[PDB]
């Protein structure tokens, strides 16, 4: 009963803790040069938590 | 037409078989257990007993001094004592005062209730078993015993069983026993002539009739008392009756398997471990061809009432359309519930009781040739103590559709779910990183 239960519990929270990790790489990656330049017009992109 | 099986071995309980020829309607076999038996080889190394002394009459002359005799038989201690000077019931014995001389002997023999009680030693070896097997089917009830090497045929009404050799021939022995009056014991006896005064194997000899002993148990004689006739005497006592009322327990309360004994021959009854296999060769005038083969169609089985629990509580009904009346033959073929009874009736809606301990069951039945299906839910019952067994095989296992793990695949597929939009949304920018 343990066997069993604590496998589950482990294979679930990894896969939460992937899905997390690399949807903000992806908004890095996609704000990352707008950050760069001297000059601040982001577009209108709000969907990905704009600065 | 020969065929196949294996059955498990443990007394009262139902196991059931097929053919399926050809052509002709189905037939279905049982096949019980009643008696099992099993039987080692032995031969006897040697025996012992309970003995006693004897003391013949010593002797004296005086004014004269001795001399003792050697002679053969086991034990013989001679001695001789000077200066002794008696005083008998009339008077005193005779008086050449400083020059007398005595001398005393004693041996040591078997008893008298030796030819009624005794305790034997042993040695086992490889073992055979053999079982009484309760056979029906068709129009017959039958019993046979069998042995279950395997070499021995049998024969019923036209038809021929022969079993598997064993699963395994372990034994709840090891290779030295010692037997005493109706239970067995578990020791490490003492090779030959090498016994110690005191403990056990004192007096030892082969094939209980005569003529050979051996005895060592520390003779030694003493000086007699001063101004007396008696023969004065020391040993460690006995060894045998020193045994049996400090002893251990018994082999019949520390037996692994229920495994019991009787022993005029040493036996060990109704042990259950295991499977043992069966074949069959089987006649040609117990079957039924077609012409009184009902045909029947459209079947559909429900079910109303289950527990798990140790015997027959599950029922169902079945619901079938007739063209002609007879009897037919009914099966579950999964091993999770057995059917109870061998031969349904003709035309109408008719029952079958079932046992599984599962929570929640799914297998395929089929009276005649037409196969269903039907499943169920369950429920535990309300006890904790019965006194008869194991009515099912005792797998319980969860199924591939149940109310417990509906949820599982929901919660899975939602895990698996949540990463597929993770995983292409990485993606779809991955490229257009490469402008």
């Amino acid at each position: 009963t343990i066997v069993v239960v604590i496998r589950v519990s482990v294979v679930v929270l990894l896969s939460f803790a992937a899905s997390v990790y690399m949807c903000v790489v992806a908004r890095t990656k996609c704000l990352t040069p707008y950050a760069l330049t001297p000059g601040a017009v982001v577009p209108v992109t709000i969907g990905v938590l704009c600065c | 037409y020969e065929h196949t099986a294996v059955i498990p071995n443990q007394v009262g309980f139902p196991y059931k078989a097929h053919v399926a020829r050809e052509g002709y309607s189905p037939l279905t076999l049982q096949m019980q257990v009643v008696e099992t038996s099993l039987e080692p080889t032995l031969n006897l190394e040697y025996i012992t007993c309970d003995y006693k002394t004897k003391v013949p009459s010593p002797y004296v002359k005086c004014c004269g001094t001795a001399e003792c005799r050697t002679q053969d038989k086991p034990e013989y201690k001679c001695a001789v004592f000077t200066g002794v000077y008696p005083f008998m019931w009339g008077g005193a014995y005779c008086f050449c005062d400083s020059e007398n001389t005595q001398m005393s002997e004693a041996y040591v023999e078997r008893a008298d209730v030796c030819k009624h009680d005794y305790a034997a030693a042993y040695r086992a070896h490889t073992a055979s078993l053999r079982a009484k097997i309760k056979v029906t089917y068709g129009t017959v009830n039958q019993t046979v015993e069998a042995y279950v090497n395997g070499d021995h045929a049998v024969t019923l009404a036209g038809t021929k069983f022969i079993f598997g050799p064993v699963s395994t021939a372990w034994t709840p022995f090891d290779t030295k026993i010692v037997v005493y009056k109706g239970e067995v014991y578990n020791q490490d006896f003492p090779p030959y002539g090498a016994g110690q005064p005191g403990r056990f194997g004192d007096i030892q000899s082969r094939t209980l009739d005569s003529k050979d002993l051996y005895a060592n148990t520390g003779l030694k004689l003493a000086r007699p008392a001063a101004g007396n006739i008696h023969v004065p005497y020391t040993q460690t006592p006995s060894g045998f009756k020193t045994w049996q009322k400090d002893r251990d327990s018994p082999l019949n309360a520390k037996a692994p398997f229920g495994c019991t004994i009787q022993t005029n021959p040493v036996r060990a009854m109704n042990c259950a471990v295991g499977n043992i296999p069966v074949s069959m060769d089987i006649a040609d005038s117990a079957f039924t061809r077609l012409t009184d083969a009902p045909i029947i169609s459209e079947l559909l089985c429900t079910v109303s009432t289950c527990t798990h629990s140790s015997d027959f509580g599950g029922v169902a009904v079945l619901s079938y359309k007739v063209e002609k009346a007879g009897r037919c033959d009914v099966h579950s073929h999964s091993n999770v519930a057995v059917l109870q009874e061998v031969s349904i009736e003709a035309e109408g809606r008719s029952v079958i009781h079932f046992s599984t301990a599962s929570a929640a069951p799914s297998f395929i039945v089929s009276v005649c040739s037409s196969r269903a299906t039907c499943t169920a839910k369950c429920e535990p019952p309300k006890d904790h103590v019965v006194t008869y067994p194991a009515n099912h095989n005792g797998i319980t296992l969860p199924d591939l559709s149940s109310t417990a793990m509906t949820w599982a695949q929901h919660l899975a597929g939602g895990v698996g779910l949540l990463i597929a939009l993770a995983v292409l949304i990485l993606v779809i920018v991955t490229c257009i990183t490469l402008r």
